[PDB]
């Protein structure tokens, strides 16, 4: 798949 | 002791700066079960046969 | 629709949900497999190269089966159950005795095999972490927890043990098991898995943690800037729409052995592949009609196994005795590669 950014606090 | 009260998915709040809405999907969110495991629970209900 | 991936299917799969999975160590030739289910069994297949299973064997508890590890040798399978015991199961013989006894259910089993000592580490909800040589009935070792047992991992010289109330604590095991440290946790949810990671050099320098309200937890045990080297980050959530968020619950986390990058699965019936240094998400599966409630990799990281099953998320009304557990086997060593 795609790799993405993760969502970091 | 189990699940017997239904399952109500919490509201809630987290950011994506904007705040956005949020529904908990896990029972144990609930505040009649945040003190409880998820298979805590799950055996409660097993050994009262509520499956 | 049930195997949306198009990953293998184990033949012969567990009659009720998975509690957990194992695989064989590097010591037994080939690839097997341990299951432990909520039907009270615990079952082992051979999976072969061409990737058909064979099932191999089943021992059976009294109790749910919650946890289940290997002996390094793997000659061993130990065993850990709601009936307040553990088994140690020799394949060869088909014979499996008790070794371990709690006041309440055994959530966690690990094996600790350190230059001068072999045990069996029991975490439990009666709030105590037990060690065991197998053949005594006496525990080599007690140590009190500060809360009932939700998970815990072992890669020597390390322990991290997650309870109830964010308890965290890290073990040092060289010797003998004691206290290193307790961990203020990073996460403000439910704790439900854990799995240590190593650093450049094969050794155990920190952990990830997974809670129920889509987040995980990197943590770093000494980095040189914690507030910037350790970092949470979300997982497992639905999403272009305003309406709200779904959060389900990080059932299990485990990382490639060779790769370093780590998998996540989820109520949310999906799994994600992580880089934690890179900060990236790799892959994130398609949705499987029910949770994935356990996963975990082969000793060379060639095969990623995840377990479709209900997890009890949303409590007893949506469970469906009727609805087929699966274990599911898919070549991930090319998915999980860095960059």
């Amino acid at each position: 798949d795609e790799e993405q950014p993760m969502e970091i606090d | 002791t189990g699940t017997t009260i239904k399952f109500n998915p919490p509201t809630g709040t987290d950011t994506m700066s904007t705040n956005i809405s949020t529904k908990h999907q896990c029972i144990t969110a609930m505040k009649e079960y945040e003190s409880k495991s998820l298979e805590e629970l799950r055996l409660e209900d097993y050994q009262a046969n509520r499956k | 629709n049930h195997n949306p991936m198009k990953d293998i299917e184990v033949t012969s799969s567990p009659d009720d949900s998975i509690g957990c999975l194992s695989f064989s160590p590097p010591t037994l030739p080939g690839n097997f497999l341990i299951a432990g289910s909520w039907a009270n069994d615990v079952r082992c297949w051979e999976v072969q190269d061409s990737g058909q299973t064979i099932p191999k064997a089943q021992q059976m508890h009294t109790g749910p089966v919650l946890d289940v590890c290997w002996s390094d040798d793997g000659s061993k399978v130990f065993t850990a159950s709601c009936d307040k015991t553990a088994k140690m199961w020799d394949l060869s013989s088909n014979q499996a005795i008790q070794i371990a006894q709690h006041d309440a259910p055994v959530k966690t089993i690990h094996w600790i095999k350190a230059p001068n000592y072999s045990c069996v580490m029991t975490g439990s909800w009666d709030k105590t972490l037990k060690f065991w040589d197998t053949r005594s009935s006496n525990p080599m070792m007690v140590l009190q927890l500060p809360e009932r047992c939700y998970c815990a991992d072992v890669i020597y010289p390390m322990a991290v043990v997650a309870t109830a109330e964010r308890g965290l604590i890290v073990y040092q095991l060289e010797n003998q098991p004691s206290e290193f440290r307790r961990i203020e946790s990073p996460l403000k949810h439910q704790h439900r898995c854990v799995a240590i990671f190593k650093d450049k050099q094969n050794k155990p320098t920190g952990f990830a943690l997974g809670s129920i309200e889509g987040r995980v937890a990197i943590h770093y045990i000494n980095p040189p800037n914690p507030a910037k080297d350790n970092f949470t980050f979300k997982c497992h959530r639905s999403n272009n729409t305003s309406a709200p968020q779904d959060i389900y619950a990080v059932n299990g986390i485990a990382f490639h052995p060779v790769h370093g990058t780590l998998a996540t699965v989820g109520s949310d019936g999906r799994f994600s592949f992580w880089d934690k240094d890179a900060r990236t998400k790799l892959k994130t599966s398609e949705q499987l009609d029910q949770p994935i409630s356990a996963c975990c990799f082969n000793h060379n990281g060639n095969i990623f196994a995840y377990a479709s099953s209900y997890d009890w998320s949303k409590g007893h009304e949506f469970y469906n005795p009727q609805k087929k557990n699966y274990i599911f086997l898919r070549n991930a060593a090319e998915e999980l590669k860095p960059r």
